């Protein structure tokens, strides 16, 4: 991927950019709660309930 | 690496004296360390002064505290660094910036870390990139370093407040839009349910 | 003079083929730049260029 | 039999393959029992395509005069009027399923094969009776089952029915339409002549199934590509493709306006299409209404995660 500019002399590279950056960080940022939520079941499974029984009592 | 930070938390408080001198030498040369919080608040490492004891003291607090232009400016008092130590300290100033702007110019880090072109300078970011240290996008348009997760250089004993600020506009965040979304459907679901009922009754009418 | 009268129009089309090939890498490239790897004069290139 | 059937029973399958009882009269298979579960797979997997034809696959067992219909899934074959032989693509998913289920000891195999035929009712055209005659010699037994995506909204009534067409040496030479439904004005010489062909079956409803129980366990991994909406970037050409043919329709609504299709001594029945101005309202407002379908992913989007900031 790049393009090359005979103006300058100075060859780019195509690092994704616009809108298709958008949809990436969206999917990285939502990849990592899942990550981190067999981490938290792992370590402490009684951990995992309780915090799901906070939501429902308020 | 995350094994080794629990083995020279051990060496240090079961011996004192010159063992320990020998032992922060060590830690900065092998890879894998990039924590210096639990080993600098520590007692042993504070009673290292008068004479060569004294550089090892100022070294360990300008790889948690300070940066690369803070290393440059007093070479001649601190010890010298090696091939492995000094590509360790340009990982540390990249975070540094970060926990303070979101974004960093590509300016300013081409005159910290004294570069000339842009491949080079980012050639120090993409190896901590395989190892878990320092993961982001790079921006080519608006020649900023949007910089993602990085290391917390410490323990993070000041800016942890703003861990718990975050995550408290994520979880509250979402009950404001959630009422938005709910009263869309109920007002949706109302206008197809009277409109279904005057255009029945409108109809049947014509025939009487 | 059968084939002698289809020779011009062979050559023509082996260098619109060339030009494909090349102008997809160089964003703004040169006028005189696919002349030279050409190996042919500045006059039957803007004729040519208009052409294509 | 009655408390038999809710459950999987492998003597059951193995008195009726062993003898294959089809094999004498075709018109063995009297009632179809097709579950709950298994029914909202087979509309949602054709509501997805629209005016385009899909068709995937079933799984069941039997149990004497009455077929089970448990689990089901698409195959990414477009229909099967379109693709001649369509049953080349589920040559992979089979030979992967039957292997895996004798290990374990369970001989449940094929059982039919679903589609839809969206504009024309639910039939069986003359495409659909020929390749299903050559796929009953081979993975017997199967069945045929439209269902009508685009019919349940305007006349809200679940458009379902099971069929078989016989084969040869065994079609009757008179019968009448099973299974009538609603046909627009040019396919309708078609339908009463291919009727003879099959046959409707009194369809059925039981609660079982399999497929609907493990997908619960991939949500708690697999919850990050469901919220990869926007769809306002995923079929753009289908967006702006649309509005091409828009200009078409609106160019024949301006000499349907002009001439006007109420004359002197035969009126309402002058031009062939009519209405012109009324269908291309609708028209209009599909390509509208998708278009602000995927706009309201992104801005769902930037009132979660945008409006957060940092200290």
């Amino acid at each position: 991927n790049g393009f090359i500019d005979q103006i300058d002399g100075i060859v780019h590279f195509e690092t994704r950019e616009a809108l298709p950056t958008w949809d990436k960080q969206i999917q990285s940022l939502c990849f990592q709660v899942n990550n981190l939520l067999e981490k938290i079941s792992q370590t402490a499974p009684e951990w995992t309930a309780q915090a799901m029984e906070a939501q429902m009592a308020q | 690496s995350s094994n080794l930070l629990e083995q020279f938390i051990l060496l240090a408080k079961g011996t004192s004296g010159s063992a320990l001198t020998a032992l922060i030498s060590q830690v900065l040369e092998a890879p894998g360390v990039y924590v210096f919080g639990e080993l600098l608040e520590l007692a042993n490492v504070q009673e290292l002064a008068e004479g060569a004891n004294a550089a090892y003291l100022q070294l360990l607090n300008l790889f948690a505290y300070g940066t690369y232009p803070d290393y440059i400016a007093n070479k001649e008092s601190l010890p010298e660094l090696s091939t492995a130590q000094q590509n360790k300290l340009k990982h540390l100033t990249i975070v540094s910036l970060a926990s303070r702007m979101k974004c960093i110019p590509y300016s300013v880090l081409l005159k910290d870390l004294e570069m000339r072109n842009l491949r080079e300078l980012e050639d120090l970011i993409i190896e901590a990139v395989y190892t878990d240290i320092i993961q982001g996008k790079l921006d080519q348009r608006n020649q900023l370093l949007e910089v993602d997760f990085c290391i917390g250089r410490d323990i993070r004993k000041k800016d942890i407040n703003n861990i718990v600020k975050t995550l408290h506009e994520w979880c509250d965040g979402c009950e404001a839009v959630l009422l938005g979304i709910e009263q869309q459907v109920l007002r949706a679901n109302q206008y197809k349910e009277n409109h279904n009922r005057t255009q029945q009754q409108v109809e049947a009418e014509v025939t009487n | 003079p059968f084939i002698r009268e289809h020779i011009e129009e062979l050559l023509r089309n082996i260098r619109t083929q060339v030009l494909i090939k090349l102008i997809k890498p160089y964003t703004r490239i040169h006028i005189p730049f696919i002349s030279k790897e050409l190996n042919i004069d500045v006059a039957d290139v803007e004729s040519l260029l208009v052409q294509c | 039999s009655i408390d038999e059937i809710y459950k999987y029973d492998k003597k059951q399958q193995q008195e009726i393959l062993a003898a294959k009882p089809w094999t004498k009269d075709h018109h063995y298979f009297k009632y179809c029992k097709i579950s709950a579960l298994a029914l909202l797979k087979m509309v949602m997997h054709a509501r997805s395509g629209g005016n385009l034809e899909v068709m995937g696959l079933m799984l069941g067992k039997v149990d004497g005069e009455t077929m089970i219909i448990m689990d089901s899934f698409a195959l990414p074959v477009e229909g099967t009027e379109t693709r001649v032989n369509a049953q080349a693509a589920a040559y992979e998913y089979m030979a992967a399923y039957i292997e895996n289920a004798k290990q374990v000891g369970r001989l449940e195999n094929a059982i039919g094969w679903y589609h839809s035929h969206p504009g024309y009712g639910c039939w069986l055209s003359g495409i659909d009776v020929s390749t299903q005659m050559l796929n009953q010699q081979f993975q017997e037994p199967f069945v045929a089952v439209v269902i009508d995506p685009t019919r349940t909204i305007s006349a809200g009534k679940v458009n379902l029915g099971a069929f078989r067409t016989y084969p040869k040496g065994y079609k009757p030479p008179d019968e009448g339409p099973s299974e009538y439904q609603t046909i627009p004005l040019n396919k309708i010489e078609d339908f009463g002549v291919h009727c003879k062909q099959y046959y409707a079956l009194e369809v059925s409803y039981f609660k079982s199934s399999l497929d609907r129980k493990l997908l619960e366990l991939l949500w708690n991994k697999y919850w990050v590509n469901t919220l990869s909406s926007s769809s306002l970037l995923t079929n753009a050409d289908y967006t702006t493709g649309q509005v091409f043919d828009l200009s078409e329709k609106l160019e024949q609504s301006e000499a349907q306006l002009g001439r006007g299709s109420f004359m002197l001594g035969l009126e309402t029945h002058d031009r062939k299409s009519e209405d012109k101005l009324a269908k291309a309202t609708r028209d209009s407002c599909k390509t509208t209404i998708e278009a602000i379908h995927g706009l309201m992913s992104q801005v769902i989007k930037d009132k979660l995660f945008n409006q957060i900031n940092i200290s």
